[PDB]
RNA sequence: AUGUCAGCGUGU
């Protein structure tokens, strides 16, 4: 993270599609270095649905500049999450802040 | 006595913590304090023998850019934490430790099987975080003895076993000393009132005895200066 | 061991007074222009000077 | 011969090259005849090139750190340590400073 | 505000500390400006240029 | 063992004929097996040629006189051997 | 392998003069050049024991800013010349020498009253110049065996105190250059340039400094 | 064992 920043790191990190952002709130059912499974809340449940959100993080895939694109989780088991909260950190991102 | 110098000697070893410590050498004569402190600081920071993790082999992982089903941390991060493990090897130069963990929870440095000739200074150092109940991690760690910083690039100079696939390499920082700072103060010795004492504060990883470190640095300096003493 | 620090660039203590005096002079010139005693080009040149 | 990946350039010859240690790249050519080597040594060497052909002004001039260091050395305080002392020669002054 | 935050910690307000020479050990004749700065590694590597 | 050629230049006086003379001398030593006129302090052929130019031991006049003498002596020896 | 390190070699001595030398050591561990250079420099220029002039009594002169009519040089230059004088005392902590000279003024060190213990290495050291023929100079030099440079300002009306300069090393300068062996181009080469006043040969100064440091470190030798 | 087009960028 930048020790001195401007407060716009959060917006740049979230708006760019490099980080995994939870679609619906709930609790993190399963955490792994590759995938995340979230047990959604009953309020956001849809009828006739099991009610889990599955995020498959992209690990070590080349970018257009021959760099490495990597996504790392930043949540733990049982940690409640809300809609719009970062679940994984993309390349050059630390806890939802741009980290170049 | 003009042509006589009072011999400095070790008088105190204040172990503030298992790593932080302060050594005291006295007495010193009007300028030898700075010289000795600088020489010891420059020798301890560069030429302190130690042990560090050299090679890692995980049961299922085959290269450093993959992940294991169950571990919360990436394999590269796992090697990164393994690089920071502090260990003291007594008796030999090569040690093959084995770690075997299963079940939900962190994997600490206390999970490595006891070896008898190997001591762990940081038993609660984390390595990975198993998350699935039916997840097991098995690792084999080859730890060597050496000096300085030897990156993995320079250690593959010669191919003998051709490095079978699935054997990862981690750069080794063999230095067991992380910070050195010397301070020269005035001390009273036989009412001379012109003598100084040197206090060396050492922050290490806990795998080195500060008195042993000071004696080793002095030995290295004397062995180097014997060449000037001879001078062809 | 030369180095640059934020305290090295010593701002003169009279800078604010000079700036305020210049602003007062510019305001007086502008007010005189509002009365029609001077034109736009002359007042612009006076402000620049 | 140096151990590394970048060409090491003399600080003084930068002004002639208009080069800065800034990511600028440069090219190396190897003269491979006796005549070419003699021409490089007698005409193209940096020691020979000390006056600008455009106007005769010198091209080797300290620019950034040499000037600052020599300015710091050649400067006098008013109450510095050892003021008013008498020394036998420059060697004694250097020893006293060190 | 920067000076207040510096004084909150155990650091000099002026932001300049007294350093020592690594090789020789004598104090530098003037305090120098040390601190923490954000550094970026650009995509211009020497191995890609040589 | 060479940094500048100012003295060699002032000895030749042209800075262009110096290059040709040094090149000819260097080719003589490198290929023709000519013994240098100065001690070789682990020095390259070009630097040795320049160094022996510095003290006037090699010049255009000296070089052509030497080669004329060499060719005359070798042709005389060949004629004597043939006859 | 861990404790082998690297031992200096290629030790070659070049002598600019009889009191000037340069020593080159190619193979050294990385960074050890500075460690072995700065420590030796500090010991040589601040801890070498030697005999040197401390105070001098001028007959007819009370203060260092006075003037002696017969001598061309002022008191300041006389004190400078006395400080530049190199002496070697055997068996005595401090001795008193007497200088008396009248007439022409090529007053060198050869006119010092010999006492056997003192041995002026350079007897051509001009001390003063007497202009008037009918003039005389009498001086009482005091030489003591001390250690390192001791300025007189930091440290008997007629007596004048001169800077000590007990250290028998006029100049010491170390430099570190690149050096390579077995394709390790990071090694350090140490080049030491020394200029001695004349009491001892330059390599003896290095030997004595190294011996002093080794004796200091002997407590934790192993 | 090319070429060309287009774009981006670096150092001036
Ligand atoms: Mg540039």
């Amino acid at each position: 993270k930048p020790l001195v920043g401007t407060g716009m790191e959060r917006a740049v990190a979230v708006d760019s599609g490099v980080t995994a952002v939870a679609k619906r709130g709930g609790v993190v059912q399963y955490v792994d270095a590759s995938r995340i499974v979230i047990k959604v809340n009953e309020d956001e449940m849809y009828p006739g649905e099991a009610g889990i959100d599955i995020y498959n993080l992209t690990k070590y895939t080349r970018s257009n500049q021959n760099t490495c694109i990597n996504q790392m989780p930043c949540v733990s088991l049982g940690e409640p999450v809300e809609r719009g909260d970062v679940l994984a950190d993309g390349p050059s991102t630390d806890l939802g802040e741009l980290a170049l | 006595s003009v042509t006589e110098f009072l011999k400095p000697r070790l008088v105190d070893i204040e172990q503030v913590s298992s790593t932080h410590a302060k050594v005291t050498l006295e007495p010193l004569e009007r300028g030898f304090g700075h010289t000795l402190g600088n020489a010891l600081r420059r020798i301890l920071l560069s030429s302190m023998p130690g042990c560090a993790v050299t090679e890692v082999e995980i049961d299922g992982v085959l290269h450093e850019y993959s992940t294991k089903e169950g571990v919360q941390e990436d394999i590269l991060e796992i090697l990164l934490n393994l690089k920071g493990l502090a260990v003291r090897v007594q008796g030999k130069d090569e040690v093959i430790l084995t770690l075997n963990k299963s079940g939900i929870g962190p994997v600490t440095a206390a999970d490595i099987t006891h070896d008898g000739d190997v001591e762990i200074v940081k038993p609660q150092h984390v390595i990975c975080h198993l998350t699935d109940e039916n997840a097991s991690i098995s690792m084999r760690i080859k730890v060597q003895r050496g000096r300085g910083y030897v990156p993995a690039s320079t250690r593959i100079h010669s191919e003998e076993d051709e490095r079978p696939i699935g054997r990862l390499l981690v750069d080794a920082c063999y230095s067991p000393v992380e910070r050195i700072a010397y301070n020269v103060e005035a001390a009273r010795v036989e009412q001379r009132t012109d003598l100084d004492k040197l206090v060396i504060e050492m922050e290490t990883n806990g795998t080195i005895d500060p008195e042993e470190a000071i004696r080793r640095a002095a030995t290295i300096l004397a062995e180097q200066l014997e060449a000037f003493v001879d001078l062809r | 061991g030369a180095s640059v620090g934020i305290d090295d660039m010593v701002i003169p203590e009279k800078k604010h007074e000079i700036i305020s005096e210049a602003e007062a002079e510019v305001a007086e010139i502008q007010e005189q222009f509002q009365s029609g005693l001077v034109t736009a080009g002359e007042r612009y040149n006076k402000v620049i000077d | 011969l140096i151990e590394g990946k970048a060409i090491q350039l003399h600080p003084l010859v930068c002004a002639a090259y208009n080069a800065d240690f800034d990511g600028d790249q440069m090219a190396v050519h190897v003269p491979l005849t006796l005549e070419a080597q003699l021409e490089a040594r007698a005409l193209m060497m940096s020691t020979n090139n000390i006056l600008s052909p455009a106007n005769g002004e010198p091209i080797i001039v300290p620019s950034q750190d040499v000037v600052l260091g020599l300015y710091y050395m050649t400067r006098d305080c008013v109450n510095a340590k050892g003021e008013g002392m008498v020394l036998t020669g420059p060697k004694e002054a250097e020893r006293l400073y060190r | 505000e920067i000076k207040e935050l510096l004084k909150l910690g155990d650091l000099p307000t002026s932001g300049q500390i007294r350093l020592y020479d690594g090789r020789t050990g004598e104090q530098f004749e003037r305090p120098v400006t040390v601190g923490y700065m954000y550094m970026l590694k650009l995509n211009h590597l020497v191995d890609d240029k040589m | 063992a060479r940094v500048t050629v100012q003295d060699a230049v002032e000895k030749i006086g042209n800075r262009f004929d110096l290059v040709l003379v040094a090149a000819r001398r260097a080719r003589q030593m490198q290929v023709g097996g000519k013994d240098p006129l100065v001690p070789e302090e682990n020095d390259k052929t070009t630097v040795i040629a320049l160094r022996e130019i510095e003290e006037g031991l090699i010049n255009n006049q000296i070089l052509d006189v030497r080669e004329r003498q060499e060719q005359q002596e070798q042709e005389a020896a060949e004629l004597q051997a043939v006859t």
